[PDB]
RNA sequence: GGCGGGCCUGAGGCGGCGGGGGCGACGGGCGGAACUUAAGCAUAUCAGUACGCCCCGGAGGAGAAACCAACCGGGAUUCCCC
RNA sequence: CGAAGGGAGGCGCGGCCCUUCCAAGGCUAAAUACGCCCCGGGACCGAUAGCGGACCAAGUAGCGCGAGCGAACGGUGAAAA
RNA sequence: CCACGCGCCGCGGCGAGCCCGAGGGAGCCCCCGCGGCGGAGCGAGCGCGAGACGCCCCGGGCCCGCCAUGCCCCUGCGGGCG
RNA sequence: ACAGCGUCGCGAGGGCCGCACCCGGCGCUGGCGCGACGUGAUUUCUGCCCAGUGCCACGACCGUCACCGUGAAGCGAUCCGC
């Protein structure tokens, strides 16, 4: 175990310190973002994605991410924005 | 306002646009010799980010680093002794290609001393990085006092110490909290006091 | 001695005891050293003569189940905990206040801990500017040692009635505190119990 | 455990070429815009010893087109070149024994010297004494030029390369039985030092892998394999055959 | 003290007694040896100072 | 194709200023043993030691948390006691 | 091979949280360590000891091609009378 | 021989206590001064948790934990009792 | 050791060696050459044996035999195929 047992662990009242409020890009990150992919594009392996988010299926196109990104959380998400530009091409 | 772009240029290397920009380059750095000195910092986003500023006193110079494994200097390729040191090119080398770079442009230019470094280019058996290094002596940087630390004496030769960016991580420093307890004055400093035997006066 | 019933000894073998670094540190300095700290102590606060030589820090719970009754000095003062005296950090430091914006108070109860120590250091602190003021200057005598040392108080025996405290303690007590402690291991099995009763039928 | 003869000839220590008193380098002269446009007379000065080779070099001034000079250059001298020959290079070159020419140039069946395996390598094959190399045939369609080497092996080559008309002179030398070991010593002072040889069977088992028993024996097959590691390799390497058996034109 | 000479061991076979003798052939680095080290070198890791209660 | 300028890379020369080498310690970086212990000996141990090389400074390194923790919680680093 | 909100929480993996922090740039005094050298003290050794070396000339005289090695040797008397 | 670790013995102080730790006190052998160790064990662990005798010793008996067993019942794979 | 005698590899985009690496030697060489080995001038001859062990074969392509790569399955660690 890795917390004391007390019935009533709460003598003091905490202060409710924290911040949900999470990192964002905004606008102006994202403005650079739209202007730059604009130009340079995709990457070959994230276009590779692509192709098999409309052909192979989406086993296949985790696979291919989790390869190349290496974290399971980021591969899904990378996977997640290529799907929206592959299934609404 | 530009470079908040550049950056993001910088992180998509794999676009057509920029692989076609450094194959020119690799090409380039190829056709020139090691360490040579670059007039403007190839990639001046970066820089300043590392903390080049474009006065009088600061210079960069461009070093090619051959990439590859280790291979121990021995004789005949063999190692006498214990079986557990006979590999003699299987290792890998400590300290990173990047911090090779800098200890090489410490030694060609001693009178210098080397801020940061930076990765400018990479083919199959080259990397190419670019170091800043600034003159303590320099009428514009002694009076400076954002870099003037550079300028007093302790922070001569830093590349040899390993207090640069990239000798600090080989010596496990950029990482702290568990994992790096014990090596943190150094990882000699620490041994020391955990085996030093004190004998107490009153013990 | 020789074999025989002994514990066997957990001390490491010498290293570095001919060559090497010295792994012997000898402590005859110890008394000599203690002479020097005083005698930097004393030219320190002879450099600032009217001001304590320690900054005042604040009274902090000493972490872990095992301390977490008493009380310790910490770095310095929250912001939190200056904004309820109105001292700006800058402002605290100059009267001599320590501020560590990194703190955060975890609790209401422990702001007004501090609260209350940073107002009476603000009452026992006394500036003296005027530029040169020597005759009040010559009396002000230096605080030595630790700022309003923490002082961490004893269990003192209280009384109460045990009519009333029985209302809240549940008759069997350890049949309560048991049940608490087991609910999740007895609930867990019952769980794995049901998945086996759904898959018999 | 010591370090076979192989091995320490590798390093030069001592047995590097005796290169004192060599008169240089024999070599076709350059293909230049004179050799590939025309011809370039040249006339044979001397013909000389060179210390280390069995056959003669004969120093044979060119004029220089470059300069007001005339280039002096050491060819390998094929059979019958005399003092005072004129002899002409290049493309429009004649055929006479001396001249130097394209190989595809040369008609079929002659013997031919100093051949370039690649073209403007300046001299690469038959170039020792009565070594000929025989010009096969010419693809016209694919420029090359097949060429039976001094071995009898048949190479192909670009039918730009050149070669000089003749057999080596100093011809038949092997022919002579050396005789005795005076006549051997004198023979390789001027080459390396890679005579007196001790058989291996003679050295101790330290020195050779062959190395020494209570009789003088190898004790293992001479053949070794192709991959043998640097110190392994000193018995007969990669033999297909072994022995003295006749008919193997087969 | 004792350490700082170099002597080797001459050896069996030379009718000499096997104890770390120099060039010369002079005793040295023993306890017994005239410049020898003291057999236990006193050393200030000793316990100076008693405890008391 | 010749000719003037601007830029961008490069050369040769002059000045002004700096670098180099030294100290049997401490301090940082790197390369790196073996005897030994295991009652043998390979992993191990010795030892992240000797030694080699390379840099400082009066100290050096470290240093203001991508920290520890799990609480009626602390809060850069360094040294000490445990 | 390569990200984007990421890191961590001392048993890996995929979810769901909860606490805590912001890497890939930089500086920073103090408390700590320590030889030569100088100063002072010693339940230290007393000339085969104590540094190799107390001797006006010791890393000296000598030795080894060289790297390197490496000694011996204190005392007249109060006054040289 | 010395240092450190261990086992046991003898002594001295104090006793459910005990303790020149580092340190700090115009303080020198004086003063103040935490951990630690002991006072509870046992079970891999979740966890649970000793009184019944007794000059002393020694066995016996019981109690606690761990491994079972059978009963009874609340705040239930929980509790209690054999 | 030797002359003599055979056997062996190799046509330079190559062989055989040195070699922490950068680079070297043979080689200012080129098959009447260079390296590797045996036997040891003549005169006279060298038989039989490829089972075994070597060695050699775009001599094959069966059976085996890796990394990758690519199939399925999985929540994914992964796991089975090929």
């Amino acid at each position: 175990p890795g917390k004391v047992f007390n019935l009533k662990k709460g003598g003091a009242v905490v202060r409710i310190v924290r911040k949900k409020e999470e990192r964002k890009t905004k606008p102006h990150q994202e403005f650079v973002k739209s202007i730059i992919q604009e130009c340079t594009g995709m990457a070959p392996y994230e276009m590779h994605i692509i192709e098999l988010l409309r052909m192979n299926k989406d086993r296949h196109a985790l696979r291919y991410a989790k390869k190349r990104l290496g974290n399971i959380k980021r591969a899904k998400a990378k996977r997640d924005q290529l799907s929206v530009y592959a299934r609404n091409i | 306002g530009a470079y908040k772009y550049v950056q993001e240029l910088w992180r998509k290397k794999q676009s057509e646009a920029l692989h076609y920009l450094f194959r020119l380059r690799t090409w380039e750095y190829r056709q020139l010799n090691a360490i040579k000195r670059c007039s403007h910092p190839t990639r001046p986003e970066k820089a300043r980010r590392l903390g080049y500023k474009a006065k009088r006193g600061y210079v960069v110079y461009r070093v090619r680093v051959r990439r590859g494994g280790r291979k121990r200097q021995c004789v005949h390729g063999i190692s006498y002794g214990k079986p557990r040191n006979i590999g003699i090119v299987g290792l890998k080398p400590s300290r990173s290609l990047r911090a090779l770079a800098e200890q090489k442009v410490g030694r060609r230019l001693p009178s210098l001393r080397v801020l940061n470094s930076y990765w400018v280019a990479q083919d199959g058996s080259y990397k190419w990085y670019e170091v800043i290094l600034i003159d303590p002596f320099h009428p514009w940087i002694r009076n400076d006092p954002k870099i003037n630390w550079i300028c007093n004496p302790v922070m001569k030769r830093r590349e040899c110490r390993g207090l640069t960016s990239a000798g600090r991580k080989a010596r496990g420093l950029h990482n702290k909290g568990i994992g790096a307890m014990k090596l943190r004055p150094s990882k000699r400093a620490a041994w020391k006091r955990n085996h030093t035997r004190s004998l107490r006066r009153y013990r | 001695a020789m074999g025989r019933n002994v514990a066997f000894s957990n001390m490491r073998r010498y290293k570095c005891t001919n060559k090497g670094p010295n792994l012997i540190k000898n402590w005859f300095n110890q008394p000599a050293r203690k002479i020097r700290r005083r005698q930097t102590r004393l030219q320190k606060a002879k450099a600032i003569f009217p001001c304590p030589l320690q900054k005042l820090r604040p009274s902090v719970t000493r972490c872990s189940q095992k301390f977490n009754l008493t009380q310790r000095i910490g770095r310095g003062f929250t912001l939190r905990e200056l904004q309820g005296v109105g001292l700006s950090a800058g402002k605290a430091r100059q009267i001599g206040i320590a501020v560590d914006p990194r703190r955060k108070n975890k609790s209401e109860e422990s702001v007004a801990r501090n609260v209350a120590r940073l107002k009476e250091y603000l009452s026992k602190v006394t500036i003296f500017s005027k530029q040169a003021k020597p005759e009040e200057i010559q009396q002000a005598i230096q605080h030595q040692g630790v700022v309003m040392p923490v002082v961490n108080p004893k269990p003192v025996i209280t009384t109460g009635s045990i009519a009333e405290a029985k209302k809240e303690v549940p008759e069997n007590l350890f049949m309560y505190l048991r049940n608490a402690r087991t609910a999740r291991n007895r609930a867990r099995l019952a769980k794995r119990d049901a998945e086996r009763e759904a898959a018999a039928k | 455990g010591r370090r076979i003869r192989v091995q320490r000839k590798g390093a030069g220590s001592v047995f590097r070429a005796h290169v004192a008193r060599r008169l240089g380098a024999a070599k076709l002269r350059a293909n230049d815009f004179a050799e590939r446009t025309g011809s370039v007379r040249g006339v044979v000065k001397a013909i000389l010893h060179d210390r280390g080779r069995g056959a003669p070099l004969a120093r044979v001034q060119f004029p220089n087109m470059r300069g007001e000079g005339r280039v002096n250059e050491l060819f390998i001298a094929p059979e019958g070149m005399y003092t005072g020959q004129e002899v002409f290079s290049g493309n429009k070159a004649t055929l006479h024994i001396g001249n130097i020419l394209p190989v595809g140039n040369i008609p079929e069946g002659t013997y031919v010297c100093n051949v370039e395996e690649k073209p403007m390598d300046r001299g690469c094959l038959a170039r020792a004494s009565g070594t000929y190399c025989l010009v096969v045939a010419h693809n016209m369609e694919t420029n090359k030029t097949r060429i039976r080497l001094p071995s009898g092996q048949k190479k192909l080559i670009s039918s730009k390369a050149r070669a000089m008309i003749g057999l080596v002179a100093g011809g038949g030398r092997t022919d002579k039985p050396l005789l005795k070991a005076g006549n051997a010593y004198h023979k390789y002072k001027a080459k390396r030092n890679c005579w007196p040889v001790v058989r291996g069977v003679a050295m101790n088992p330290v020195d050779h892998p062959h190395g020494g028993g209570n009789h003088q024996h190898i004790g293992v097959s001479s053949c070794v394999p192709r991959n043998a590691v640097p110190g392994q390799k000193v018995g007969l390497i990669a033999a297909r055959r072994t022995g003295c058996s006749g008919g193997k034109r087969r | 003290a004792g350490v700082q000479c170099t002597a080797h061991s001459w050896g069996p076979g030379r009718a000499v007694a096997r104890l770390p003798r120099k060039h010369g052939g002079i005793g040295a680095y023993a306890n017994f040896a005239r410049g020898g080290h003291m057999a236990h070198p006193t050393t200030v890791i000793r316990r100076w100072c008693r405890k008391v209660n």
